[PDB]
């Protein structure tokens, strides 16, 4: 199997953010699986490989745009399909960004729930 | 290749924009 943490990055600010900014990390590690597919979770799922999406403030209901950055996606092994579902695959034992997406977004102040499914694959 | 269906997770947090 696996071992997943996922940590939320300090000092994210309401407001106009920089692009790309950094709001978790994921951490992978396994002593058995050489790799791993990684999506998002949500109501909004806004690319084919679940790796950009939408995720809904607690408190004020607002929308911020969420997924891997880019650096991380061009580390990816490879997409694969499982029961039909793509799945971008990235080397067990490492780490990626999980950032806003996209030009740079207005965050209303509030707590926004990240969600990720992680899962084994053997290449 | 192929997916391990036993080893899949499901993982959150909560990330807070402070003013």
């Amino acid at each position: 199997d696996l071992t997943v943490s996922l940590i939320p990055v300090s000092g994210l600010k309401a407001g106009k953010n920089a692009p790309s900014a950094k709001i978790a990390k994921l951490v992978v590690n396994s002593t058995t699986l050489k790799e791993f597919g990684v999506r998002g979770i949500s109501n909004n799922v806004v690319d084919s490989t679940g790796t950009a999406w939408r995720v809904a403030g607690k408190n004020t209901g607002k929308e911020i745009g969420v997924g891997l950055s880019s650096d991380s996606l061009r580390r990816s092994d490879s997409t694969e399909k499982w029961n039909g579902v793509n799945w971008m695959t990235f080397n067990s034992n490492d780490t990626l960004d999980i950032v806003l997406t996209g030009p740079a977004q207005n965050v209303t102040a509030d707590t926004y729930p990240i969600t990720l499914d992680v899962v084994g694959y053997q290449p | 290749g192929s997916f391990l269906p036993n080893s899949e997770q499901q993982k959150s947090v909560d990330i807070v924009a402070s003013s």
